[PDB]
């Protein structure tokens, strides 16, 4: 849904690597470049980020309940 | 019957993460020292959410669960607090808890991004480690989002949002002479970060006499507390809860007797 | 609906004895020390603790049920010995370990920052 | 007193079928004087053994020696009554079998002594003389040293 605080494992803070991974890949890094780019060394933390699906973007496409 | 000496020798001190080795002690003393490292560190972090708006995708229950997952700058504090059910005071009082509040609504076009820094805490002192920025929520134009956070005292045996540390690195004998671990097939495991032996051998010889000791460390803090400001809260905590111990003990020992 | 409070593993409620201490009827000079709301954090270094006395003829702790919170260490010793007193040593052996240990720390880092 | 059996052994297998165990092996060995036939098994890592290599087995009833029953309990704090500590390696264990070659009417010539050392069994066959000493399901202390 939305990028998760606190790797399930250990508990590295991992909410606010998820933009940043995005400008990463969107510009020269592979994946795997990415994630030590952002310091993220434990595959735990890396799945975390590697596996990330962003629903919430898909629910950013439909009209708020109040205008 | 007396207590051994230990030594620390410290290799890497940084901002995020103490890399120490601790020798000439119990496997015990060490394994209790990283288990407090995990449960028993105090730490700040929010515990108490209301909400006053939320017209976010992501339902109040899990903005909450995130907002209680984002690290609080309690370096000096976290001592000086007290734990809520420890205070005179009723509901929430300065002495036990750091007040948060956030409000955010998207006028622009443009997705809004509800970060960290939008939480506004009525000390200078407690920050959600913001000197990129934790994601608490994304806001489409027209979604808001308001509510009001009390930051508690606790530690990490009631809840992982108080663990002050990421992952802890723990390991001892290195190249394995005490056995602990039998390897069907010595030669293709990788060789630790520690071991200091040559790459022909593959493990030290055993030591029938040998017993656990300079135990490896790797505290990674996750910001809340500093990783030094982790092992010595560790260490007072453990100190305290045997203290408390002996005292009950002493008690019970003077009234059966 | 059956979650037991997260609170429920260290806090003790009221009436509820920090330590325990009932004989063991087996063995002479043997008794049994029931910790509430204490785990394997405490329960481990006591025992180990214990083993470094040459008095101490037995030294073991184990938690009944991992779901409850209370931990059993069995303590027994040499004649002319009690194991409260065996208790009493291990503990303020293992505080004093803990403060040389954390005065040598700070020691450390006051050496490894500009030093 | 208070000794079963003591006699000078030489190792001449370590594991002539294989290597059963990673820790114990199965020592094969043959004794001077006496000429006893001897199957032991030994903890290796912790007491290293090689093939050919002289020690003195010492099998007694209990380890002061001064003739007092051990009551078969562990207590570190027993050097009061001065235990035999000459040897290297002690076992404790329990005598399961004493197998012999009698028939009948002929009374057995040569024995065959079983013991159990907490799981790692030993086998002593020699002439009945010398192992008249073992009486089954009592507790026998394995004393050995190496010899130079
Ligand atoms: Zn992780
Ligand atoms: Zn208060």
């Amino acid at each position: 849904m939305i990028i998760p605080v606190r790797c399930f494992t250990c508990g590295k803070i991992v909410g606010n690597k998820w933009e940043a991974y995005l400008g990463l890949l969107q510009a020269e890094y592979t994946e795997g470049d990415a994630l030590d780019a952002l310091g993220l060394k434990r595959y735990c933390c890396r799945r975390m980020l590697l596996a990330h699906v962003d629903l919430i973007e898909k629910l950013l496409n439909y009209a708020p309940l109040e205008k | 019957p007396y207590a051994n000496q230990p030594t620390v020798r410290i290799t890497e001190l940084t901002d995020e993460n103490v890399k120490f080795i601790i020798e000439n002690t119990d496997l015990a003393v060490a394994n209790s020292i990283r288990r407090v490292f995990i449960a028993e560190v105090p730490i700040i972090a929010i515990d108490w959410v209301q909400i006053d708006a939320n017209s976010s995708v992501l339902h109040d229950e899990f903005i909450a669960h995130r907002l209680g997952l984002i690290p609080l700058i309690s370096d000096d504090i976290v001592d000086k607090l007290q734990y809520s059910r420890d205070c005179t005071c009723e509901e929430f009082c300065p002495e036990c808890s750091v007040e948060f509040t956030l409000d955010v609504r998207c006028n622009e076009d443009q997705t809004r991004h509800v970060t960290s820094r939008d939480l506004i805490s009525n000390s200078p002192r407690v920050i959600p480690v913001t000197s990129d920025d934790i994601l608490i929520v994304k806001l489409r134009k027209g979604q808001e989002l308001r509510l009001r956070a009390y930051a508690k005292k606790g530690f990490g045996k009631e809840h992982a949002k108080w663990n002050p540390t990421a992952g802890v690195a723990f390991e001892y004998d290195p190249d394995n002479a005490l056995r602990h671990t039998v390897y069907p097939k010595p030669e293709e495991w990788p060789k630790s970060e520690y071991s200091e032996l040559d790459e022909d051998e593959s493990q030290a010889p055993y030591d029938p006499n040998g017993k656990p000791e300079r135990f490896y460390y790797n505290v990674e803090s996750c910001g809340s507390l500093r990783p030094e400001t982790i092992v010595l809260s560790a260490l007072s905590g453990l100190k305290k809860k045997l203290s408390d111990l002996q005292t009950q003990l002493s008690h019970e020992i003077q009234s059966d007797v | 609906m059956n979650a037991p409070p997260a609170f429920e593993s260290f806090l003790l409620f009221e009436g509820e004895k920090k330590i325990t201490i009932n004989k063991d009827t087996k063995v002479p000079n043997a008794c049994l020390f029931t910790i509430n709301k204490e785990d394997h954090t405490l329960g481990n270094i006591i025992k180990s603790q214990l083993l470094k006395d040459p008095q101490v003829l037995f030294a073991g702790y184990k938690v009944p049920h991992p779901l409850e919170h209370k931990i059993i260490i069995r303590v027994q010793t040499t004649p002319d010995y009690s194991p409260q007193e065996a208790f009493t040593n291990a503990i303020t052996d293992l505080i004093s370990e803990l403060s040389l240990l954390e005065e040598r720390f700070r020691v450390a880092i006051k050496d490894k920052q500009e030093g | 007193a208070g000794i079963l059996f003591e006699d000078i052994f030489d190792v001449k297998d370590i594991d002539p079928e294989g290597k059963k165990f990673d820790r114990v092996s199965r020592l094969h060995c043959e004794s001077e004087s006496f000429k006893m036939d001897l199957i032991l098994d030994v903890n290796i890592q912790i007491y290293p053994v090689d093939l050919g290599d002289k020690f003195r087995l010492v099998i007694a009833s209990t380890l002061y020696e001064d003739g007092t029953l051990d009551d078969g309990e562990y207590n570190p704090t027993d050097d009061r009554p001065s235990r035999a500590d000459q040897f290297e390696y002690v076992m404790y264990g329990k005598v399961y079998r004493i197998e012999g070659d009698e028939t009948s009417t002929e009374a057995a010539t040569r024995l065959s002594a079983y013991v159990s050392y907490g799981g790692l069994l030993m086998r002593l066959q020699g002439d009945a003389n010398n192992l008249h000493g073992f009486e089954v399901d009592s507790r026998v202390y394995l004393l050995m040293k190496k010899l130079a």
